[PDB]
């Protein structure tokens, strides 16, 4: 009955769903009943995977049921689920952190008019989230990247009155579905070559057509390639840069919904469910060396060049990010294996932080900056405010790496990883390793302890009513100590398990190209449009215009004097004989 | 083992066809604003 | 078992469309006519899932609904119905929508005498065209629909009303003679003059009277499945249309030449379909490729969903030509996925001008802030036609792009110049839905609220519809063998029929 955590969730959202559109005069009104019924589910949800998680690892391992989806002629499609410590962990990952988002947006919109609608987003978002975790072949990966993808266009398009989220959402899916035309093709062509989508069946399929030579090792790069199109192109690297700007043009939590939990769930499992592929061809290992270390390259070397925390922070989602390509770019994922699971339990931490920074600031957000969502024109979140500026403290500061506390076991190994693999291309990531752990400390300073405007102590609809840029006072959240008594302690019980190489859970858990081109299309959609219809409306234009000129040509062989209507007559005489002699 | 279209088809069928004559009577816009008037595409 | 099913299903619609004329109480505009149409419509229906459930026993091939009697033997002429796994989807479906075609024409009260009885009649003749197995009624009823659809757009359409319909029927008339001068081909070769679809099939006739038989049915198919040089007709005469009749000729009447396709050019025909397949995967590639542009191209909301459902047709044709049990799978779904799906998007694009009464998509903008339920149903039938998985739009192109680049018929460097190809429309078709879908929705600046627009609401009837369009998309989406089931009895039989032409 594992299978039913997937569609829990998908349950709350279709029960949910047809409430607004088809009970639209009441669900409005059952906004708090319909709130806690998903997060009711979602709880239900990690009571399945955490006994899943823990009393699957140092216990009964495998399991693999499947079900047939669809069928020809020695064509078969299987979808069903697979409980593996690589996917049982990915459950924790993801079912907790989207308890989470629905415990802090149920503070954060309280006055929101569209309530029940967010909460059936995220009802959907996490149940895509939770299918492709347990997903073992190929396709039913590609089940789940365009439902996670549909709901990213769905979160960012949220507030649909605003245009600025509006042409965000669209390009967040197109962007969403480059990646997943690479993904489409890596099924295919991996279907054409090996005839099985699981990565059981290929992990002995693949290999034994290259070693051989039935098909070239050039042939099998650009495909196990075109199956890395799919993480790329999600996270906003040279092709289209445009992905992640969109993070911060919508709700507030969408960046821990989006930019924290999909990017480590899709981008970081894919590449790790498929080590078979990957690990056989060199010419592979080397361009996700490239365009891993690249990606880490330029989500930081944008990142400081920036007036906004918005931005800049899921900048740093994709530099961090660029760190854990070269988890699987070196092939040791132990060193990856760390920053696995806690990629969201202290990163996040930080993520739902932020979040609350420029939500207690000055109230409703008007479209960007109305409640003070910017950068180097406020400070003062460490002096006088809520329990909320100090998980901007803990949050923040272990990354880089404390001894004592957790994340200083998650960027020694990373760097042991290439020095054990690839030590000359080492020089070109602690340039920018050094400076990483830099800019983020200038996060800590520029976030709560700065140049002050005004008193931005509370309204993030955790004071009174009607507080539009008047909070004197501070005010915690009810729905803040919750978040910080479940994930605190859990990066302190995952910072023991998995921490180095032999640890518990590592053992047993063991730029406008775009615009270049969408300017591109739109000037040839102009030129074929009228193309290839006017040759056959040409015909129409000529067909449909010489019969009728032919019976205005043909009218005047009538013309009235009969006389010479006996021309007519006596010429076809005088013609049919000599057509029946000759 | 396969599910069957038919136990599902012959069971949504009756649900399908009381639903279509109950919904018809529920309809509003189309009887008293109506500017598009006696035509449906003028 | 003994009971004509198949010729009352056919000959009900027809027969019940003769009271109409004398249906009493003229209360203004026709309400009780209305719904006696949709009391033929749903009852007749009825006789179809009773006729399914009962009395059509799947998994074997051949027909199962036989009723052959005899009309003209001096021609030699029969009424020869039966449903086999190729007609029966296609049977379920036409009865499925045009139930929900009848009930989306419930503001048509301009000529409601004319109007339902045309639309029961093209009930009876759309049926007509999937199951008769003989050639001079299956000309019959594939000009059947030729009248009852000329007067539905030429009345109830928008401005260039008089030109689509003109332009329809020279299109549609014009090329349903290749289908009486090839059946007539088919009938007359060799020495037996039987018309009937299973025997001509069983014929062996030569490979260059093949070629023209097949040149003769690929202008009579390619015009209705519109293959793309032979598509002019399509945009013109959904440009100007109505929703109910939008979801006859959109999810009925383009399905007719895809069905078409897999009868009279794949079994009666395998020799010349193994000679002129590569040609149609180039042209279902193009297909694809032309529509997706022209559909971003375009500032009309209707003819943008037009051109969009030419693109969805380029799946079937490559599903066809690719000799594959799953690549002729995935192009009856293909039919029965955009049959339901172009339904649902052509009754939401009636519905969304029956409030604005623009149709220009430059001067809406911010429609759903008024709207919220028609945005609401918009997004999710336009996230079924861009292939998302979970819903039927994925599945059955999924098929054919895997069908496709497993096939023992193609080479290699053919197989990766199409699969390449045919998937850039998996990237084509979120630019111009969602673009339209951002360019009509979402928006904070609205339209001048005081000409046109000036009401906006959304009835539970119309939500009804949409919500009855998505539990086949959906249903099928997260289980296809739900209609897989049906075809694989006789999609198994008819490349296995194609199978044996193959080395060449």
């Amino acid at each position: 009955y594992a299978w039913l955590i997937p569609v829990l969730p998908l349950l709350g959202a279709l029960i949910v769903g047809f409430g607004l559109i088809a009970f639209s005069e009441t669900t409005s009104k059952l906004r708090r009943p319909s709130a806690i019924f998903i997060m009711a589910l979602m709880a239900i949800a990690m009571g399945h995977s955490l006994t899943l998680f823990w009393s699957q690892v140092q216990g009964h391992l495998p399991y693999t049921q499947m079900i047939e989806w669809a069928a020809a002629g020695n064509l078969h499609i299987a979808m069903g689920y697979v409980i593996d410590p690589l996917a049982a962990l990915m459950l924790v990952i993801v079912t907790t952190v989207a308890f989470l988002v629905m415990l802090y947006s149920d503070g954060y919109m309280a006055h929101d008019p569209g309530y029940v609608r967010f909460f059936a987003y995220l009802s959907l978002f996490g149940s895509s989230m939770l299918g492709l975790v347990v997903s073992p072949n190929l396709v039913q990966v590609y089940i789940f990247w365009e439902l996670v993808g549909m709901c990213s266009y769905l979160l960012i398009g949220f507030w649909y009155d605003r245009k600025s989220a509006a042409e965000a959402a669209q390009k967040a899916f197109v962007t969403n579905r480059v990646g997943d035309f690479g993904l489409l093709l890596g099924m295919v062509g991996l279907f054409w070559a090996t005839g099985t989508f699981d990565f059981a069946g290929m992990g002995d399929r693949l290999t034994e057509l290259v070693n051989t030579g039935l098909l070239s090792p050039s042939l099998a790069a650009i495909l196990a390639i075109l199956v890395f199109l799919g993480p790329v192109a999600k996270s906003a690297q040279f092709p289209l840069h445009v992905w992640l700007p969109d993070a911060m043009e919508g709700p507030t939590p969408i960046s821990a919904l989006i930019h924290a939990a999909t990017m480590v769930a899709a981008g970081v499992f894919l590449i790790a469910r498929m080590f078979p592929v990957f690990e056989q061809l060199p010419q592979v290992m080397t361009t996700i060396a490239w365009t891993g270390a690249f990606t880490a390259f330029m989500g930081a070397t944008i990142a400081i060049t920036q007036n906004d925390i918005k931005k800049s922070l899921a900048y740093s989602t994709i530099s961090q990010l660029g760190y854990m390509v070269m988890g699987m770019g070196v092939g040791a994922y132990s060193a990856g294996l760390f920053h696995l699971m806690t990629h969201a339990y202290f990163k996040a931490m930080l993520f739902l932080g932020s979040g609350s920074v420029i939500h207690s600031m000055e109230g409703v957000v008007g479209h960007n900056p109305d409640l003070a969502q910017d950068m180097r024109y406020m400070g003062g979140l460490r002096k006088y405010m809520p329990i909320t500026g100090a998980t901007f403290l803990v949050g923040c500061l272990a990354i880089s790496g404390v001894p004592p506390f957790a994340g200083f076991w998650s960027k020694d190994e990373i760097l042991g990883a290439v020095f054990h693999a690839n030590p000359a291309m080492w020089l070109l990531t602690w340039l920018t390793a050094g400076l990483t752990a830099f800019y983020m400390f200038r996060m800590y300073f520029m976030t709560f302890e700065g140049k002050f405007r005004n008193v931005p102590p509370e309204r993030q609809e955790h004071h009174d009513h009607h507080s539009h840029h008047a909070a004197v006072p501070h005010e915690s959240p009810w729905t803040m100590t919750l978040p910080l008594v479940v994930l605190a302690i859990p990066s302190t019980l995952i910072g023991f398990v998995g921490t180095p190489f032999n640890n518990l859970f590592e053992v047993f858990i063991h730029e406008l190209y775009e615009a270049v081109f969408i300017k591109g299309c739109r000037r040839l959609a102009r030129q074929v449009l009228e193309v290839d219809y006017n040759v056959v409306d040409g015909v129409v234009n000529l067909t449909g215009f010489v019969t009728m000129v032919t019976g205005e040509g043909l009218k005047y062989l009538q013309n009235g004097r009969a006389q010479f209507y006996a021309l007519i007559v006596l010429l076809a005489v005088l013609g049919f004989v000599i057509f029946s002699v000759q | 083992a396969v599910i069957s279209v038919k136990p599902i088809l012959l069971a949504m069928t009756p649900v399908f066809i009381l639903l279509c004559l109950f919904f018809g009577t529920r309809n509003g816009f189309y009887d008293t604003d109506q500017y598009h008037g006696n035509g449906s595409a003028h | 078992s003994t009971f004509p099913w198949l010729t009352t299903i056919i000959l009900f619609p027809i027969v019940a469309a003769l009271a109409i004329p004398f249906i009493p109480d003229p209360t203004g505009k026709g309400r009780p006519i209305r719904w006696y149409a949709l009391a033929v419509g749903l009852i007749d229906f009825a006789l179809i899932v009773y006729a399914f459930t009962n009395f059509y026993d799947l998994n074997t091939p051949g027909m199962q609904l036989w009723e052959s009697y005899d009309w003209i033997p001096e021609i030699g002429l029969r009424w020869s119905v039966g449903a086999d796994g190729l007609s029966m989807p296609l049977i379920l479906l036409t009865g499925f929508i045009t139930t929900l075609a009848i009930l989306a024409a419930w503001p048509v009260t301009l000529k409601p005498r004319l109007f339902y009885f045309l639309m029961l009649a093209m009930y009876g003749g759309q049926i007509a065209v999937f199951a008769v197995q003989d050639m001079l009624v299956f000309f019959l009823a594939w000009e059947l629909e030729l009248i009852p659809v000329y007067l539905l757009l030429a009345i109830w359409g928008g401005h260039k009303r008089q030109y689509a319909a003109t332009k329809f029927i020279l299109y549609t008339a014009g090329s349903s003679l290749f289908i009486l001068v090839a059946g007539l081909a088919m009938a007359f070769y060799g020495d037996t003059v039987s018309f009937d679809m299973q025997t001509l099939a069983a014929k062996d006739y030569a490979l260059g009277f093949q070629l023209l038989v097949y040149a003769g049915f690929l202008v009579a198919y390619g015009v209705k499945l519109p293959i793309v040089p032979l598509h002019t007709w399509l945009p013109d005469a959904h440009g100007e249309a109505t929703a109910p009749v939008h979801m006859l000729l959109a999810g009925i009447l383009l399905k007719m030449g895809g069905y078409a396709l897999i009868r009279m050019n794949v079994d009666m025909l395998p020799a010349a379909h193994a000679k002129f397949a590569p040609v149609l995967v180039i042209l279902g590639v193009v297909n694809i490729i032309y529509a997706a542009l022209t559909s971003y191209a375009q500032r009309n909301l209707k003819r943008k969903i037009a051109y969009s459902s030419i693109s969805h047709i380029g799946f079937v044709l490559i599903g066809i030509a690719s000799f594959t049990n799953l690549g002729m799978s995935g192009a009856v779904l293909q039919m029965v996925s955009h049959g339901l799906i172009g339904a649902s998007l052509f009754f939401l694009v009636g519905a969304t001008y029956d409030r604005t009464h623009t149709l220009i998509l430059e001067e809406m903008g911010g429609v759903g802030q008024k709207m919220k339920k028609i945005f609401a149903m918009f997004t999710a039938c336009s996230l079924a036609s861009l292939a998302l998985p979970g819903m039927s739009g994925f599945v059955a192109e999924l098929m054919v792009f895997i069908g496709f680049a497993t096939s023992d018929a193609y080479s290699l460097p053919f197989r990766v110049i199409v699969v390449f190809l045919a998937a850039v429309g998996v990237i084509l078709t979120p630019i111009y839905l969602l673009s339209m879908l951002r360019e009509i929705f979402y928006g904070p600046e609205n339209k001048e609220l005081v000409e046109h627009e000036a009401l906006v609401d959304a009835e539970p009837r119309e939500v009804f519809i949409i919500a009855c369009l998505l539990v086949p998309i959906i249903g099928i989406g997260l289980y296809p063998k739900l209609l897989t089931q049906i075809y694989d009895a006789t999609t198994g039989q008819v490349i296995a029929r194609a199978r044996e032409v193959l080395p060449t």
